[PDB]
């Protein structure tokens, strides 16, 4: 299990577009420069073939001769209880099969023993019928596709991975749709010959790629390797001039997780709400409060199914990670054609006179057909709705009056002209069309992340970690920062605190009710001093907010000492003064005398003037001097065609610009 | 570019003198008392007594340009403005030249004026030479040397009292300090503004919306917050051009008022100009 | 700067117009118009400030032509370090040398 | 410049408010607010120069 | 984005070169001038783009020839007038024409 | 085509300009005026359809 | 959650039609199944059999 380094290996073509004589920057799963790679050696002495994790993709290389390494097997459990995929070169062609394989503990080829049986098969592909070889591959599994890249380089290295740079090319895109977390190598036996292979892991990173004049990728820069590398990616150049540069602030990555939910133990009453024997009429709709409980709702997957489900102020994939406050449920019955009216901004008899949602509604709407219980072959007439009223309802209001209606006021007695009862019956039947069949509706409302909550989704809490950068989740609010005890005092109805920037800088712990402060993890300015890439690659780094006699520095190579400008690392300190080649600040300057040196700046030549009340000096000689002075006078004159910079030669885009106002006249007046 | 220009402005004003001159040890030239405009060997302070008063009159936002992480965490109770700027990515860089170094330049300029290529000459024969440039005859100064010196010493004193009390003279220097602070604190307050999105808090949006819905709201916030930075930069560029013009004129007066006698009307004072002395002030200079 | 998306699905106008109809396309195209107009406005603002700096330099160059080249100047350090005698101008690209 | 659409259906505030409800009007009015604020900022910057 | 083998029903035509036209290559539409190119596409590549993300190269689906795409509008123009009150005639200056 | 219409005091259209007729017409439409002052003006780049 | 999931940035089309005549019988058809118990959720375009 020896450790090696991947100097610059593992670059591949990102997309299918053609580029030339350009620099392109992209974010993807790359193998970082100079990353640890493990070595596996197969010989007659030792035969290495364990199970290695996948971990978001791998980089695999083999330095060997006589074709020892043959292929791989990818899977999750590596037994016949799960799908596995095998890619092998059996000396006749390349064969890919993904089946429920009875994996053998010792898979190898004979100079074959791979699996015993195979059933429940899905994909199959067949191809047409002193080391000296290096073969490189990259594997990634995204959206059910296993990508494969390939490259080759001739080598002579005895027993180690050569350094260098090589770009891989895509060869396969397999639609397997299998869950992959482990893999194993398939190695042939003869004992065994001399061969080895190496494995590395991929991480998300930003790379800058250089395309040559033929479209080949000949070099790359990893923006996360060191401060100099980050400067190149920001400037978008492979060369840097001499001087001092301002880089990004000092960054810190979290090293923990904190989850804090209140103590709840009871499941929410799904049965008593959705499965209640009786629901009311729409006009006399009822409301109910939801007490502290756990909202799992996965138990409904067995029994209850809904024809309608629509959430408004929250995403449906986030319900299991949040905590809800002031939860209420409304129940009533309508006919099928009226369900569409249960939504903000609707009109109709239901929305006008019976039940109205607010414009800024927060919650979800549920409905399901209930013709088997709420309908009878004789006809059921217990459900009513209102269709006559003076004016429209306000949101979340009800009217349960039964006063006879006459247009334009003027009260009336029931048996009279222009006198009507304001309510009608539905009349649900067994054999009627679905448009007239009954439906049961439940409406849930709540607020989020503003006040104390007692209803939460299923999740597991953890212990508090203080004085450390972590990921936290407090009652559904997530972020990254540092937690410390606070002296602020919260009133019982307060749960969160905020500053003028509206950042959330305080929280009450739900379990223990202790107030905590939240602060960011990144803080402090940085700058890079370099003599120029053409001259050298070594640089010095200045930290403005560190006192180096728990240091907040990226790395301490050497030459660490404190200056008036900050903590400087990577420069020798000399006592003599000079002409301030590079200005650091606060009277400190740097130069390249061969290492970078930091010195105090000199003001000029020193002398003393003797003062005498009786003496005077008069020159007796003179000389003629000529000096030059340079001054800018004028600059270049330019003009812009806004319809060509915007919309190019497109006609419809040009039409949209006309409708947009297009204040191009004043732009040209300024330039003219 | 603006930061590099600020160092250039100071250099062109104070670094005109090529050769540094040691401070005379007598401070009394021909009846003229030059003590209070030169460093005092007895007093530890490197700057002069008149320069001490000017630095006290101007309130400065920050003394040292170092703010450690522990300090901001230990003092969370106080709503420190500097910690707030730092936690949102706004930084202030220290000037190249230290306040002591500028005081050294002004000390040498006064010493050279009072003792003078050097061509040393007594302070009496020099003032007689100045009277010639005015239009007066040299014998006038010699015959009335004593009272002229007394008027000079009383005038230096009348200036001392004015700075001891509260004066509006340093108002322009105070203004520059306040403008810079206000602009930085305006950026921090603009993070609370919704730009058409549902909320101005990124942590709230990501907690309750999925990836596709989150991008719609986050895009709005990015567009608005980039405009805030662009407006701040444009304001800084316009302010810098104004400061540069003031710096250029200050360097002209140093050459023409301090290193010679100027015959331009009202360029180096209201009356008929004789000579001038420079004194360092925070982010400025006093003649 | 033409390669940057401004909240739209793509920065290529020919890609949007190929697979989106008029209503859907109009949503994305407006996003690109806003961003590209903003890019032009920033360029114009910088040019105005840059031109102001050059104008100040030009005015000073005209003053030295009158006072240093067409006459003898008594202003200290205006037409060189020592005592001024005369000056000669020479043309340079986008400037002048004294 | 008050007659220019900034990605909204109409440039007249009264027209939008007449036939659109609160939520659908809040989308369009935001487009007009951003555009008209940009006009004011450009005017101020020119005045400073 | 890449080679395609499933296409909608549409009739093809002959290549027209050295002339401004409306084109449609595998569903990507636009306007420009088509000329032969010397760029060498790898087998998995179909389109090419420049720094501005403009589409400037395409492989012909039928003959597999690499073609260069350039816009049709180019050149500066200005108008000289003596004032509409004095006269309605004008003169036109073409900067980029010999 | 794009046209510039002129409304008189009674609300009647009395004149017009066709911006695609010739370079002078295009200049009028961009500045939105029927009168032009003496000088030299920059117009759109040469177009090919 | 457990059977078939689409990616967030999905490009394509979805079609469905009623086949009660062929897939349903008077006695009752029990050949079609679905999973309702699982440890965790599926990733896009991945299956569990
Ligand atoms: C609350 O009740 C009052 C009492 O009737 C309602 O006021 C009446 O509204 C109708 C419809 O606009 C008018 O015709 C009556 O003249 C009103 N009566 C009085 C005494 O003002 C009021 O509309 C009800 N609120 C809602 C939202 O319906
Ligand atoms: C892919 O398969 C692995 C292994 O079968 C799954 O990992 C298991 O996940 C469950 C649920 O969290 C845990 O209880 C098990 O302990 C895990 N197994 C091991 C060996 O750690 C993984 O969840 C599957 N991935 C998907 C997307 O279904
Ligand atoms: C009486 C319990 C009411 C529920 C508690 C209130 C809020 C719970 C939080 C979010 C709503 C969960 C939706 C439950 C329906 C799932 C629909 C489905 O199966 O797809
Ligand atoms: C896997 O193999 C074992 C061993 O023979 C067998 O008992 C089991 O039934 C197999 N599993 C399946 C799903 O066939
Ligand atoms: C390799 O596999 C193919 C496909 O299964 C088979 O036809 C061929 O005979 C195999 N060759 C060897 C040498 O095993
Ligand atoms: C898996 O194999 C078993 C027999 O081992 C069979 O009963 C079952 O139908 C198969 N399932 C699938 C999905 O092929
Ligand atoms: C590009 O290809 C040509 C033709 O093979 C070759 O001569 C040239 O060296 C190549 N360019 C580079 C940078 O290798
Ligand atoms: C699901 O419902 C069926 C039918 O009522 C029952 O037999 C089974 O036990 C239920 N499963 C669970 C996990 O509750
Ligand atoms: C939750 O549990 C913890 C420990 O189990 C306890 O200290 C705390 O008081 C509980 N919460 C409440 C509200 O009692
Ligand atoms: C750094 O620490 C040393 C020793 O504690 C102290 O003397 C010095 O003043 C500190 N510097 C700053 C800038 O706080
Ligand atoms: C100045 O000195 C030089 C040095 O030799 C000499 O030749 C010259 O004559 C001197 N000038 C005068 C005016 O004496
Ligand atoms: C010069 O002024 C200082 C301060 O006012 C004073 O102490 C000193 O005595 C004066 N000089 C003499 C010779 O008195
Ligand atoms: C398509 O057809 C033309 C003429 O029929 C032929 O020249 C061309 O080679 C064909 N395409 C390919 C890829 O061969
Ligand atoms: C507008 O109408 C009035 C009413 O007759 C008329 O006198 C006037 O001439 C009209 N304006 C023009 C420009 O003809």
């Amino acid at each position: 299990y020896t450790q090696h380094t991947s100097s610059m290996r593992g670059v591949y073509y990102p997309d299918e577009i053609f580029r030339s004589d350009t620099l392109y920057l992209t974010q993807d799963l790359f193998l970082p420069f100079y990353s640890n790679v493990t070595g596996f050696h197969t010989i007659n002495h030792t035969f290495d073939n364990p199970v290695i994790p996948f971990k978001d993709g791998i980089y695999f290389a083999a330095t060997e001769k006589s074709n020892v390494v043959r292929g791989w097997v990818f899977g999750s459990t590596m037994n016949n209880k799960s799908q596995s995929v095998i890619i092998i070169n059996n000396s006749t062609n390349v064969v890919i099969r993904a089946c429920n394989f009875e994996l053998c503990d010792n898979p190898f080829f004979a100079v074959t023993m791979i699996f015993d049986n195979a059933f429940n098969c899905t994909f199959e592909y067949i191809s047409d019928a002193n080391f000296k070889h290096l073969r490189e591959f990259v594997f990634k599994n995204k959206d059910g596709f296993l990508y494969v890249y390939k490259g080759y380089q001739p080598i002579d290295v005895v027993r180690d991975l050569p350094s260098g740079f090589n770009t891989l090319k895509p060869i396969f895109k397999l639609p397997l749709g299998i869950n992959i977390t482990n893999f194993r190598a398939i190695l042939t036996a003869f004992g065994t010959s001399a061969a080895a292979y190496f494995v590395g892991y991929l991480k998300p990173t930003t790379f800058m790629l250089k395309y040559d004049e033929n479209g080949t990728i000949t070099d790359a820069v990893d923006c996360s390797q060191n401060p100099l590398a980050e400067l190149k990616c920001s400037v978008k150049s492979f060369e840097i001039d001499k001087g001092i540069y301002q880089t990004s602030n000092f960054r810190v990555v979290p090293s923990g997780d904190v989850v804090r939910f209140p103590n709840i133990t009871n499941l929410c009453p799904f049965g008593e709400v959705f499965n209640a024997t009786k629901f009311p009429s729409v006009y006399a709709w009822e409301r109910k409060k939801i007490s502290n409980c756990v909202a799992d709702y996965s138990v409904l997957y067995n029994s209850t199914f809904f024809s309608t489900f629509k959430c408004y102020g929250v995403s449906a994939t986030k319900l299991n990670d949040l905590c809800f406050s002031n939860v209420y449920a409304d129940s009533f019955v309508v006919k099928g054609d009226d369900v569409r009216q249960i939504a903000p901004g609707q009109t109709g008899v239901i929305a006008d006179y019976n039940y109205k949602l607010p414009d800024d509604f927060m919650g979800c709407v549920l409905a399901w057909n209930t013709r088997n219980i709420d309908a009878t072959s004789t006809g059921n007439y217990n459900y009513k709705y209102r269709y006559l009223r003076h004016g429209k309802l306000r949101p979340f209001e009800r009217d349960i009056s039964n006063v006879p209606f006459s247009p334009d006021g003027k009260p009336c007695t029931p048996p009279a002209l222009n006198c009507y009862w304001p309510l009608n019956d539905y009349g649900f039947y067994t054999t009627t069309g679905i448009g007239y069949q009954p439906y049961r509706v439940v409406v849930l409302s709540f607020e989020l992340l503003n006040a104390p909550a007692t209803v939460c989704g299923p999740k597991l809490s953890t212990d508090l970690i203080k004085n450390q950068c972590v990921n936290f989740n407090f009652n559904g609010l997530t972020g990254t920062g540092v937690l410390t005890p606070s002296s602020k005092r919260f009133q019982p109805f307060q749960q969160f605190g905020r500053d003028v920037s509206d950042f959330t800088d305080s929280v009450r712990d739900p379990k223990t009710s202790e107030i905590l402060d939240i602060s960011p993890c990144s803080f402090g300015g940085v700058s890079v001093i370099t003599p120029g890439t053409n001259a050298s690659s070594e640089v010095a780094v200045l930290y403005q907010d560190v006192n180096c006699t728990a240091w907040r520095i990226y790395s301490t190579g050497n030459n660490v000492f404190q200056t008036q400008a900050g903590c400087l690392i990577g420069a020798e300190h000399v006592d003599t003064s000079y002409e301030c080649d590079i200005p650091i600040g606060a009277g400190i300057c740097a130069s390249y005398h061969k290492s970078i040196v930091a010195y105090t700046m000199s003001l000029g030549a020193d002398s003393s003037i003797a003062y005498s009340n009786n003496t005077i000096a008069i020159p007796t000689n003179f000389s003629i001097s000529i000096t030059t002075e340079v001054m800018p006078v004028s600059m270049a004159k330019t003009s812009v065609d806004c319809n060509m910079y915007i919309c190019g030669d497109s006609t419809e885009c040009a039409n949209l610009l006309l409708q947009y106002g297009s204040f191009c006249t004043q732009l040209n007046r300024a330039l003219s | 570019g603006i930061a590099a220009e600020q160092d250039r402005n100071t250099r062109e004003v104070f670094a005109q003198v090529k050769q540094m001159y040691k401070t005379p040890t007598l401070k009394y030239f021909g009846g003229f008392n030059f003590s209070q405009i030169l460093p005092d060997p007895l007093k530890p302070t490197k700057r002069s007594f008149i320069e001490d008063l000017l630095f006290n009159k101007v309130t400065l936002a920050d003394a040292g340009f170092m703010k450690q992480y522990g300090e901001c965490l230990g003092d969370i109770n106080a709503r420190d403005l500097i910690c707030a700027q730092k936690f949102n990515g706004l930084t202030v860089l220290p000037p190249l030249l230290t306040d002591d170094m500028i005081a050294a330049y002004t000390a040498a300029l006064v010493s050279g004026t009072a003792t003078a290529a050097a061509l040393q000459i007594p302070f009496a024969m020099q003032m007689a030479y100045r009277f010639n440039g005015i239009g007066v005859t040299q014998n006038v100064l010699y015959e009335n040397q004593k009272q002229i010196a007394n008027q000079f010493n009383k005038a230096i004193s009348q200036i001392q009292e004015s700075l001891t009390t509260t004066s509006t003279a340093l108002g322009k220097l105070q203004d520059v300090v306040n403008q810079n602070a206000q602009a930085l604190n305006t950026l921090v307050k603009q993070l609370s503004s919704n730009f058409g999105a549902i909320s101005s808090v990124l942590n709230d949006i990501l907690s309750r919306l999925d990836k596709v819905e989150a991008e719609v709201q986050i895009d709005r916030l990015i567009t608005g917050r980039l405009q805030s930075l662009q407006t701040y930069v444009t304001q800084q560029l316009i302010r810098a051009a104004e400061i540069r013009a003031s710096a250029n004129l200050a360097a002209t007066k140093m050459s023409e008022c301090v290193l010679g006698q100027s015959k331009r009307v009202d360029f180096c004072g209201k009356g008929y100009h004789l000579m001038s002395f420079p004194q360092a002030a925070p982010h400025g200079v006093v003649f």
